[PDB]
């Protein structure tokens, strides 16, 4: 089956203890539907999931309406998790583990070249962000670099930023989203 | 008391100019006293002083702006680092209300004399309440 | 397949994958001179300006309102505006006009006049316009240490390797956070077993950085970011206040910094208010006069991969350069990062600032193979120093950086390693081997560099954070375990921050911790006979390359 | 092992494959300044100069002897030599100093007193000098076309490509001697079907070449050499006044020439006299000058080899091309040959020519893979089209080249083709098959040429110039073929003869056989808003690259 | 009669004066002209006059060099081409002895009228017999 | 065996109408010994020699000492073959088959390109320089061309030519060279 996201309601902050709140962009699985990489936002924000239960957590999906930076969405997620941690991500992918308490621009975990993160990340971004939601210390996602990224991609992530930055709702509140397996 | 862009570098020129803010001659700061404790983290740090004149040298340089900067700079000096970054933070967009932002502006201008400083606070609670860089709803 | 096989090779050149893409003003994907963009204007109203570039005051965003009240000189603006764009860029080319009479008007000029001077110009003007804009007489170069793996042994080793190249300067960042700290910490010792006085810095969010360096783990500060416009400003969480203030923090602790900024960073952010990516640049330039930062990285930096996708982007960033450096500021010209698949691409594009000189021809030339570099790579790397070394023998061109023999980097890294092998011993930190000693040693990346635990680290690093280790401790440290000399040169890399020396201008420090700065090492360029020359023994220097055979000896 | 991994991956670099050595003054291996130099002079007595630098005329070789009573401007000299050679460098770059009074001045000088102006420069000093010096007002390209197997049908389509890529000249030469008149033949249709006007030359042995224009075969001459010694002189087999009365017997025929030297030439031949080679080069300079010759094609050119190897080279280059140029010679700036294995270091060797622009940034860029590169390979190629037109796109520099689509280079290369195959067959030459047509019509490079009767052709080529075929005979066999506009096309290639007017300082022809040279598209810089500037319509044809995506259409 | 800068291109500005040294117009260089045979090789060719022009757009040009070398080849523009390249031989090292150059300077200046030529080649004989560039054997 | 040069006396202008002369450069087997790639001198000669016997000519190799230019080599050499054709070698490798008649710096056939010579084109140098002694019109030996060749062996030519031209003997005859066949 395929995930596909459904627009629920205003979302609140704090709900058990054990979730790690997953912010994605404003236009993620919504306006955009797939990475600089034409990688599936369902399939991702898929396996962001698995990775969460797999170590005993609750994954809650929002979306980030107020802004469309990463880092600012894996903030107000981590400031809407009851364990704390956040995972942020944005259309065109770039992906962020962060924790309240941490300034907005610093964080747990980056995962600053999109077109370099797999489904395994998208994976092990689950499991590592769980074990933090457990005060755990968990070996951080050995991060990834391609010098040729930036004269690959740099001009196009702009432009899905674009595109992603044209949803920002000023001050807007976060909007859960629901999660649907539509039959394949 | 005044310095002129031949003093420069102080280091080299003015040795004797130079101390620490907390009161020790740069001929202080060797590994010998840092091994003996006598020289902590505290005191490898820069004066008023030295500040002011670097400002000197800068402005004779015709970098009034640069000048102005390390003018403003040695007001904060006294204020404990914990301190200064707790004001940077408030003054980065949305941390604080424009009273919290004038509030702090007077305790730089009476308990730290940083006048300069406490003007720029005050000017920025304004811009942010004219820019909409307050914390939301204050 | 009756295709041209003649266009099918060509298809096949590295080149055609850099991400090259039409003008879109409206989004500000143009690097200069857009339509949307302000036409330059200035009104002083009681010793204030009350108008700046087609904005009147009541019409002030953040950006504007600093940039009037901090960054012209409001006594001399009006009448310096009424000079033509194409008259200064005739002045900044004009061998008899001083580098001291363009700053009396430049600083008195608007953002907008800034580009429209630029326009004026094409690269041959402009890089003959840099060479005596440059305020520091000797161009100087910076470099990033870094690996994949934050490894602290192939820092260290990296940083000593590259001190004796001849970087002035070296900048570190982490993949994860948390290993901030040892990357600093790592540099710092590397960087003084390679070359004393050679400065470092540890380029992480803004509050983060500062501790580092008020508990002196860096000898000064570069990616203090400013932006073009109130949004990106926000994005970037800073205004144009908490900023100058962050300066000021920095200064009031004798600690140099500069700030960064670059063409393309409001457009990749999503708010260029459909503003040219230059005139964006020139308000960042103007923030940081008005800051009163002393210098300033620019030349799109980061953000190159932005700026070069568009026409005239390279020369856009050549501009952008040029303008902070008009402007009297201290220019670290970037350099620094990876925009083109393509050799001759990459170089034209770092001649443009290399040629010329500027303080920093490199805010960040990749003293790691591109793979190691955590700033997803610079425009040239560990790779390219032979390249390097031969252009300035070829062009007689000062380009900061020196050949050194394969023995000398191998003790230099040994050492290096053993120093930072030394001080975690000294410090209690997690063990370094002599197995990551050797293999730094004789490493090129972190390939040869075997793992660690990663957690074990993360974890004392937290832990020395918390025991408030400072450099004093690594100082201390390096001389409980006879590196006396090193332990010396980080104490003397603090006392810079006693004397206040290199926070001026431009300001660097020779091997005895001397600072050579734009004050005591002012560019008086006027012309041939003038200005910054090659020293004959600099020059010997340059053409003392290894490999290079003698003639007489050719059988 | 104990060994460096980074000097390991250095040690690869194909930079370090390029031939460097340590300069020998001796043997004249070194670029400039050689203390076995002689110290600029000159002394005029009854009008005649009887002292230039630092010898009497009763101790001059036919070189000093040429050069003072042809090449300098007696008159003037005594007090054109009073000025510091510093001050003359400074003009070269002073804004307010015009071309016409540094010519009144350098025509005046020795060849000692420019090298030793060179002296004072840097690059960036010597390309601003030489946008002000460069004669034409548009820079303009010349390209190789050659292939190994001197192919008549891939010479004529690499010509029309070459041609729609907007070179003005095109160079050709052999393998074969004997196979001269073929390749001559095949270029000048092709050129003509790429683009009308397109200037032809087939560098071979002296009396050959003058042969081939004689006969109409050529539209110009560029290889007619001279050097700096008498010796070397002697083994080019010309003297100065061999060669002088050669340029006059080309103008004799209404057909343009310039001379060639270049930097390198008397080392690599063995009798320098000690002397640097740039001094050696201003000889040759001042020998163009003073045979009345127009323009000069140097720049190290085919010894780039030379040049290269040792410190300073890649500079001297650039001032042996700025000697041409302030001499008021119109100047082919070489670029046209190998001299490194890097991408890095040969970009910067052009751009030392492409941003400032001269007559012909390219004096012979490779307009085919160098593989087939008769001159040993070019600086740049076929290959690096793409990555050439992105520089122009990214500088907003004019490099003299425009993109192109395959579809219309496919057409034009298959025309040609077809016409040099209707030349042969009218001719009675060797057959031009089909399947060779359509080989050139897709080829890269003779890699995809089918293999020729050679003993076939040189046969036919000696029965050909036995009967005497001329470019009329080309004309004619065009025109009973169906290639009237070709045959119109070379016929008015043939006019120029007539008019005298291709004659002057760097005259090429635009589409219509109209000149353009220095006399009416003269180059008048004086700084920011004069001397040439990018056309609207150009600057848009250099950033209107085939691929550039419209930003706003991705997804 | 004169030609000044404004009348160059000539081709263009001035074309009737534009004449091949055989006399034909430059109006008769056509397809037309060459297919039919009326016009043959040695008519695509410059004449005296032209050069001359030629001549007077490059000097003033400050380009004398150039002008000098117009007029020059102007007066080997009758002499055959087959001649042309004997003398160019002629000239290169070792070829000649001197009185061989001389008789040739002989034929330029009385059967060719070429003076200055004759002059030029006169003195390439002095030149090459101070420098050695004579046929090895007076 | 190897194949060595031995100087005799002056080298005579006519032996024979049926032979080849080979003009070696002022240094070449005497001074200098090896090409830029490092060839034996004498495998060299020994492939001229034995491509131009195995067409049935006489090979006579002659050492020029006029000059070291390899143009006026292989000229002098073709002036000095009763055939008119001639082949001139300098010690760096290069290679010139002459012929009497034409003009010094143009030729039948050049090797401009020393570096990439083997001995089998040497054999070739020499059956097609005897096939043009027998007026024949071999097809020439197939040109080869390197863009690499100048950067790696341009400044080292200079170098071997700087050595060999130490050799020139102005105007001095052309000297027979013996070859005697040695022990290798
Ligand atoms: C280009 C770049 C920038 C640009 C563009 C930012 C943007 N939002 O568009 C600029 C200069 C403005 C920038 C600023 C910052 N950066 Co930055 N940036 C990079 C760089 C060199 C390349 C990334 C890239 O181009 N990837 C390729 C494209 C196609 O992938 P992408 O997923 O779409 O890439 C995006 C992300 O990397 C994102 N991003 C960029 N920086 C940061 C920082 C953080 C904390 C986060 C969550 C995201 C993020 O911007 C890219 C474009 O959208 C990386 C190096 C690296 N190792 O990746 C450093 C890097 C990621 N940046 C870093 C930092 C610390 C920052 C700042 C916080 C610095 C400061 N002084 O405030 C600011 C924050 C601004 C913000 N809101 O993001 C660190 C992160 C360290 C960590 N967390 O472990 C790095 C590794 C190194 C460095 N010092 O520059 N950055
Ligand atoms: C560098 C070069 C030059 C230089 C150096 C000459 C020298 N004698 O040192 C200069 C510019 C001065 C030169 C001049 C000439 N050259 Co040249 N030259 C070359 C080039 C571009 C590269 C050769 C090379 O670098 N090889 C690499 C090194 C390591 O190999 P090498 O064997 O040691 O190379 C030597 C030979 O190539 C030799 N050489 C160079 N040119 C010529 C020409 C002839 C006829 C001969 C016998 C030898 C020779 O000089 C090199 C250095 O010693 C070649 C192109 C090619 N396809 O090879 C043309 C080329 C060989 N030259 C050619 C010609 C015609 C000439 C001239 C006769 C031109 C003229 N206007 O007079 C003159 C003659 C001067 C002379 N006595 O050799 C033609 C030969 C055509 C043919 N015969 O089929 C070529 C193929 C193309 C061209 N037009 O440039 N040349
Ligand atoms: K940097
Ligand atoms: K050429």
């Amino acid at each position: 089956f395929t995930l596909k996201t459904r627009e629920g309601g205003v979302a609140s902050a704090d709900e058990r203890a054990d979730e790690v709140v997953i912010g994605v962009g404003p236009a993620f699985d919504k306006h955009q539907h797939h990475t600089l990489i034409d990688m599936p936002h369902g399939a991702i924000l898929k396996e962001l999931i698995a990775g969460v239960e797999e170590e005993g957590l609750h994954a809650r999906v929002v979306r980030i309406l107020r802004t469309s930076d990463v880092s600012f969405m894996a903030w107000d997620a981590a400031n809407l998790s009851g364990s704390g941690i956040g995972i942020g991500i944005q259309s065109k992918g770039t992906t962020v583990i962060h924790q309240r308490d941490l300034l907005p621009l610093s964080n747990l975990e980056l995962f600053s070249q999109a077109p370099l993160l797999t489904l395994e990340t998208y994976r092990q971004i689950g499991k590592n962000a769980a074990r933090y939601a457990r005060k755990e210390s968990p070996s951080p996602v050995p991060v990834v670099n391609d010098q040729m990224v930036r004269p690959k991609f740099m001009a196009k992530a702009a432009l899905f930023h674009i595109k992603e930055t044209k949803h920002v709702v000023q001050d807007a509140e976060p909007v859960t989203l629901h999660i649907d397996l539509v039959r394949e | 008391k005044t310095m002129r862009v031949q003093d420069y570098p102080l280091a080299t020129r003015c040795p004797e100019h130079i101390l620490t803010p907390t009161g020790k001659p740069l001929t202080d700061i060797t590994l010998e006293k840092v091994l003996s404790g006598e020289v902590g983290p505290q005191d490898v740090r820069i004066s008023r002083q030295t500040l002011e004149y670097q400002a000197q040298i800068a402005e004779q340089m015709q970098r009034h702006a640069v000048a102005r900067n390390f003018r403003r700079a040695a007001e904060l000096i006294a204020i404990p680092d914990e301190r200064i970054l707790a004001i940077y933070n408030a003054l980065r967009p949305f941390r604080s209300s424009q009273a919290e932002l004038l509030a702090i502006a007077d305790e730089l201008e009476h308990t730290w004399h940083a006048t300069v400083n406490a003007a720029f606070v005050r000017e920025s609670a304004e811009v942010y309440q004219q820019r909409h860089k307050l914390r939301k709803g204050s | 397949m009756k295709r041209s096989k003649r266009f099918a090779v060509l298809a096949q050149r590295p080149v055609n994958q850099d991400g090259l893409i039409g003008e879109w003003p409206e989004e500000g994907l143009i690097a200069m001179d857009s339509p949307f963009d302000p036409v330059s204007s200035v009104k002083v109203d009681n010793g204030l300006i009350v108008e700046l570039d087609g904005k009147r005051r009541d019409q002030f965003d953040m950006i504007d309102r600093f940039i009037a009240d901090y960054a012209i000189n409001v006594e001399r603006t009006e009448q310096a505006m009424r000079l033509e764009a194409v008259e200064i860029a005739r002045m900044l080319v004009d061998i008899h006009v001083s580098r001291e009479e363009i700053i009396a008007i430049t600083t008195a000029i608007t953002p907008a006049k800034a580009v429209e001077v630029m326009a004026q110009m094409n690269v041959v003007e402009m890089m003959m316009a840099l060479q005596k804009m440059r305020a520091r007489r000797t161009p100087s170069n910076q470099c990033h240490v870094t690996n994949l793996k934050d490894n602290p042994v192939q820092i260290a080793a990296d940083a000593a390797e590259a001190g004796i190249r001849g970087f002035s300067e070296q900048e570190t960042t982490v993949g994860i956070a948390r290993y901030a700290p040892f990357n600093a910490l790592a540099l710092l010792v590397g960087s003084q077993c390679g070359r004393p006085g050679v400065l470092t810095q540890c380029s992480v969010e803004e509050a983060t950085e500062l501790e580092l360096g008020m508990r002196g783990l860096t000898s000064y500060a570069e990616t203090v970011s400013v932006y073009g416009t109130e949004a990106v400003f926000t994005d970037g969480d800073d205004t144009p206040w908490s900023k100058a203030f962050l300066a000021s923090a920095y200064a009031s602790r004798g600690l140099k910094m500069r700030y960064t900024s670059g063409t393309g960073s409001e457009a990749l952010m999503g708010y260029s208010e459909s503003k040219s990516m230059l005139y964006l640049e020139s308000r960042c330039i103007f923030i940081t006069k008005g800051a009163g930062v002393q210098g300033l990285q620019n030349g799109a930096v980061s953000c190159i991969g932005m700026t070069g996708a568009v026409p005239s982007g390279i020369r856009a960033v050549l501009a952008e350069n040029l303008i902070a450096s008009m402007l009297d500021l201290e220019v670290a010209s970037a350099n620094d990062q990876t925009f083109s698949h393509s050799d001759i691409r990459r170089t034209a594009r770092t001649l443009m600032q290399m040629l010329p000189g500027t303080d920093f021809i490199f805010s960040g030339y990749s003293a790691v193979p591109n793979y190691d570099n955590m700033f997803a790579g610079s425009n040239f790397d560990a790779e390219d120093f032979d390249d390097y070394n031969i252009l300035q023998r070829d062009l007689m061109v000062d380009g900061g950086l020196r050949p050194v023999t394969e023995a000398e980097t191998i003790a230099i890294r040994q050492k290096a390693a053993r120093a930072i092998q030394a001080v975690f011993r000294e410090l209690g930190l997690p063990p370094i081997a002599d197995e990551e000693v050797e293999a730094a040693t004789y490493a090129h990346g972190s390939n040869e560099m075997p793992p660690r635990n990663v957690v074990e680290d993360l974890s004392a690093v937290e832990e020395m954070m918390k025991r408030n280790i400072t450099g004093l401790d690594i100082v201390g440290a390096l001389s409980r375990s006879g590196f006396e000399d090193i332990a010396s040169n980080i104490l003397n890399m603090l006392r810079q921050r006693v004397t206040g020396d290199y926070l001026q201008t431009s300001a660097i420090l020779d091997r005895q911790f001397e600072v050579v700065s734009a004050v005591n090492d002012i560019n008086d360029y006027q012309g041939p006979g003038t200005g910054y020359r090659i020293s004959a023994e600099r020059w010997a220097e340059i053409k003392n390359i290894p490999g290079v055979v003698q003639p007489d000896t050719i059988e």
